[PDB]
């Protein structure tokens, strides 16, 4: 049935939504790691200059 | 005065011509906003317009060529435009190539255009401005000729 | 009515994207908090060195 095929195609479109969600989650994780590393590295340097 | 009359007449002619919709975008006043470029952007919803023959099956024949990439719903075309197909159908912008292919294969000659709330209000304002400019230019020309 | 499933998929995608954006914002806030914690640890180590410098 084409409407049943339409339902399958709508499910496939929802799959493109799930892939988008996974990509967004991966981007969020990458941003988290990058921000944590940058914050740990840059802030300490000035602090180390003050501490030293 | 003659230049003003010519500009007003040109505006009136444009307003009269843009309201046909037989092979172009119809008047925004007679058009439907939702799912017709009002919102309906990205993955939220869809918008489509074409003229495949004069039957729903032909519109379904054209819509079958979209490969169901996005907005798999069959296109529905019903209007008085050329006593033939004039549709406000679903074809998501995330499948713009497939949206075009939904009408290109069957030679539907798509006539899609932006019809958002701002666009529809601007079109209505433009038509009213053309009519008012025609009337005001006629009055000004009559006064200028009397003088 | 033929776009009910499309709207449902759109809502699911939008909700997932909003949750991901909120998680990324919370991760940025947590990175700022980690920077603050690192600065506080550097200050505490500096104070310990001040006791160490006082030992010198």
């Amino acid at each position: 049935l084409t409407p049943n095929q339409v339902n399958d195609e709508l499910n496939k479109m929802q799959a493109f939504i799930r892939k988008e969600a996974e990509e967004k989650a991966k981007e969020i994780q990458l941003k988290a790691d990058q921000e944590y590393e940058i914050e740990k590295t840059n802030i300490v340097r000035n602090e180390t200059n003050n501490i030293d | 005065t003659y230049a003003n009359y010519n500009s007003a007449k040109t505006n009136l002619a444009a307003a009269e011509r843009k309201k046909t919709g037989d092979l172009s975008v119809r008047s925004l006043h007679d058009i439907v906003k939702p799912e017709d470029f009002v919102l309906n952007s990205e993955h939220l919803t869809t918008v489509l317009v074409a003229v495949p023959k004069s039957l729903k099956s032909d519109f379904e024949k054209s819509y079958e060529t979209l490969s169901k990439n996005v907005v798999p719903a069959s296109a529905s075309v019903i209007a008085e435009d050329a006593e033939y197909v004039l549709f406000n159908v679903h074809l998501f912008k995330k499948n713009v190539q497939e949206f075009t292919t939904a009408a290109r294969e069957k030679k539907f000659i798509p006539r899609e255009f932006n019809y958002s709330e701002e666009l529809i209000d601007q079109l209505k304002k433009e038509h009213d401005s053309a009519a008012s400019l025609e009337q005001s230019l006629r009055v000004q020309l009559v006064r200028l000729a009397k003088t | 009515s033929q776009k009910n499933g499309i709207a449902t998929l759109l809502q699911a995608e939008k909700e997932a994207h909003e949750i991901v954006s909120k998680a990324r914002k919370y991760r940025q806030d947590k990175l700022k908090q980690a920077k603050t914690d690192a600065a506080k640890e550097i200050d505490s180590y500096k104070i310990q060195k001040d006791k160490e410098l006082k030992e010198f």
